[PDB]
């Protein structure tokens, strides 16, 4: 004879921004699963970000193209903001080409099956002649928190291409993560509470399926906890 | 001396444990730990410091 | 050798089996060159001529 809180309706306001709610909370777990899955979240959300960069006419991140004006480096920090969502592969390689004098946003990316371009209007450059062009291959890997550039450069691996453009990942799609635990009037209850997860994210991972995710990370750990060896 | 060459490094540094900042005031510090993002406090709204 | 799709197999194949010393028989001398220099610059691969 107890209670268990079922995942109830989750609205959504923005494409990025979300609300979740779980109606039977027994008294005192709201604030337990509210920061359980507020750092699950924070912490171990899989997203895909991009790793690393080749564009054509630029040996180094330092250098510049003729007719753009922001600097290669800012191009890269510009790619760090994509936010993008691959299905089934684990590094893909999408291919932007323009030319012409216009901004060269996210939407110009090759459109492929398995990876979704969350935000075209995302700007990576501006073009300012006619002649000039741009190419470049973006690679884009999943992962789980975040590398640096300079950690991964022990296990360099032959990058060897002076072309290659390293990228620190931050391989996580989730920005924002606020709670509340308010009170749940069920109709033969007197104190009941339900937790609302409010989450801001770049937009990939949708809300089901990181609380999924998360409540399934732990279960997990607590299924560690559940046999004890004293052996 | 009959020739010269000159190469250029150029490297990122990124912030890390034990690099001095400071504020306008003269307030001073060491970084000390690099906390992730979940641990550090946040206002009711969610917005981390 | 940036149309030629000899090059791009020869490619493909050493990044896909990079735990393998591969012995690659050419004609001529400069093409060796020439294929060192592209193997280099747009795939990183070792290659001693």
């Amino acid at each position: 004879e107890f209670l268990k809180p079922r995942l109830v309706d989750i609205e959504q306001v923005s494409s990025t921004h979300a609300k979740v709610t779980l109606e039977p909370l027994e008294r005192g777990f709201g604030h337990t699963l509210g920061n359980a899955l507020r750092r699950i979240l924070l912490s171990s959300m899989p997203g895909c970000a991009v790793t690393e960069v080749e564009i054509d006419g630029v040996l180094h991140e330092y250098s510049t193209k003729e007719g753009v004006q922001e600097d290669i480096l800012e191009i890269l920090l510009n790619l760090k903001g994509l936010a993008v969502r691959v299905q089934g592969k684990d590094e893909v390689i999408l291919t932007l080409n323009k030319s012409g004098i216009g901004p060269v946003t996210a939407a110009d990316i090759t459109h492929d099956g398995d990876v979704e371009i969350v935000k075209p209007q995302h700007v990576i450059c501006h073009l300012t002649d006619e002649n000039a062009s741009i190419s470049m291959r973006i690679k884009v890997q999943r992962g789980r928190g975040y590398v640096p550039a300079s950690t991964r450069i022990h296990s360099e691996e032959d990058e060897r291409p002076i072309g290659r453009l390293l990228v620190d990942a931050c391989y996580s799609p989730v920005e924002r993560i606020a709670y509340n635990v308010e009170a749940a009037r069920v109709e033969q209850r007197t104190d009941l509470d339900k937790l609302v997860i409010e989450m801001e994210t770049n937009g990939t991972i949708d809300p089901e399926e990181a609380i999924r995710r998360a409540a399934t990370i732990l279960a997990e750990q607590l299924e560690a906890f559940v046999d004890l060896r004293d052996v | 001396v009959l020739k010269i060459v000159k190469v250029y490094l150029a490297v990122k540094r990124r912030i890390q444990p034990g690099d001095k900042m400071a504020g306008r005031h003269g307030n001073k510090g060491v970084i000390s730990k690099i906390n992730p993002i979940e641990d550090m406090p946040y206002d009711e709204n969610g917005t981390p410091v | 050798w940036n149309f030629d799709p000899r090059v791009e197999w020869l490619m493909g194949y050493l990044t896909s089996h990079r735990s393998q010393k591969v012995l690659v028989i050419c004609a001529k001398a400069a093409t060796a060159l020439q294929l060192e220099q592209v193997l280099r610059e747009r795939e990183g691969i070792r290659a001693a001529v």
